[PDB]
């Protein structure tokens, strides 16, 4: 099914973009746990 | 009679059954604590300072 071929990859796309989301936020978080810890010394 | 008793409040079945019960207590309380984790996503999301303007 060649359009599902193309459907398909097409399909791939939104799920890559779905973990960029998700590691973004625990990007942040780190950053904001590293500024406690500065601040704890 | 005291024979009888001591066969069902045997210390060997006390302390186990009461050992047993603190072990259940701290799962579920701690399994409470875990039930209320999403403060941490709360407090992450929403950071936002453009409201200073509006206070």
């Amino acid at each position: 099914e060649k359009a599902n071929l193309i459907t398909n990859a097409k399909v791939h796309i939104h799920k890559l973009n779905l973990v960029n989301r998700n590691y973004t936020k625990r990007a942040e978080i780190s950053r904001k746990n590293a500024k406690i810890a500065l601040r704890r010394g | 009679e005291l024979k009888y008793i001591a066969t069902e409040a045997s210390p060997a079945k006390v302390a186990e059954i009461a050992e047993d019960s603190d072990v259940y207590v701290s799962e579920i309380e701690e399994a409470a604590d875990i039930l209320a984790g999403d403060p941490e996503i709360d407090l992450g999301i929403d950071v936002t300072d453009e409201l200073n303007q509006l206070e």
